[PDB]
């Protein structure tokens, strides 16, 4: 996250940290006790599918304070339309091997209904993006979880205000003055929208031209397009093998 | 009714045959008798921050 602030401990309780062989991979969002939503592009280079860990209640990477909960990722579900190395349909649904325990530090973000998300949430101007990604373009990653408030743009405005294509499965958010943005290591993390006292999942940190590049905005997976796809999978029985490609729509 | 200001619903809105509207809530919430407000039914409902809620 570029130009944000430290998320006070426990104020982003749905934030997930994804690890591969103990190394920082991506972010994710907890949506109930066993499911996490992340970005499909996070898994393009994975070979050790069995060494993928999700950490909940994480805040400071240099210290174990007891609120952290680690779980093995039992399944990574990606839409059939996602093509590795590309940006469209950038979403993954992760099943944890064992549920996390909900505490003051581990709480899911509401996955909203499609209609509510399209006709109401899509018009809330500002939303929060968070992660332990780079603090600067070509800079070091954060030790404490960072958060940033970003305004959402209509795609027509994003295309006009900018210096890959922006599809109906994406949306732009951020600033064009090179000061504030999500970064590479924030990938898969939440774009969370507040509405009438409750927070909802509206976007996933997906891609951009560098980090906080002048004349460019952050690009987020438009989660509303995947609500029914996500809901159907969550009502399904697990299958052998970690990676699962599922028909989209 | 639902397209305009979420039909007055705090959370989800369903349009019905006629001028009828039903508000609904995410799991871990129940709809109040006002027919619009959602109240938590669990200790850790989704999208709420306990350290801020208890403050
Ligand atoms: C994953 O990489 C990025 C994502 C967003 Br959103 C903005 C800039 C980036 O470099
Ligand atoms: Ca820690």
């Amino acid at each position: 996250i570029v130009g944000g602030k430290v998320c006070p401990k426990g104020e982003c309780p749905w934030q997930v940290l994804l690890l591969v062989n103990g190394a920082q991979l991506c972010g994710g969002t907890l949506i109930n006790t066993i499911w996490v939503v992340s970005a499909a592009h996070c898994f393009d280079k994975i070979k050790n599918w069995r060494n993928l860990i999700a950490v909940l209640g994480e805040h400071d990477l240099s210290e174990h304070d007891g609120d952290e909960q680690s779980r093995r990722v039992a399944q990574v579900i990606i839409p059939s339309t996602y093509v590795p190395g590309t940006t469209n349909h950038d979403i993954a649904l992760l099943r944890l091997h064992q549920p996390v325990v909900l505490t003051d530090h581990v709480v899911p973000l509401c996955l909203p209904e499609r209609t509510f998300s399209e006709r109401t949430l899509a018009f809330v101007r500002f939303s929060l993006v968070s992660g332990w990604g780079q603090l600067l373009d070509r800079g070091a990653t954060a030790l404490e979880l960072m958060v940033l408030n970003v305004p959402r743009l209509m795609t027509q405005d994003c295309l006009q205000q900018s210096r890959p294509n922006i599809t109906e499965y994406m949306f732009c958010a951020g600033y064009s003055d090179g000061s504030k943005d999500s970064c590479k290591g924030d990938s898969g993390g939440p774009h969370a929208t507040h509405y009438r006292g409750t927070w909802y999942l509206t976007g996933i940190v997906s891609w951009g031209q560098g980090c906080a590049t002048v004349g460019h905005f952050g690009v987020y997976t438009r989660v509303s397009q995947y609500i029914e796809w996500l809901q159907k999978l969550m009502r399904s029985e697990p299958r052998p093998g970690v990676l699962l490609r599922a028909p989209f729509p | 009714i639902c397209v305009n200001e979420n039909g007055g619903c705090e959370q989800y809105c369903s349009d019905h045959t006629g001028t009828k509207r039903s508000c609904r809530c995410h799991e871990g919430y129940s709809l109040l008798a006002d027919g619009v407000s959602c109240t938590p039914t669990v200790e850790y409902p989704c999208g709420k921050i306990p350290i801020l809620e208890k403050r």
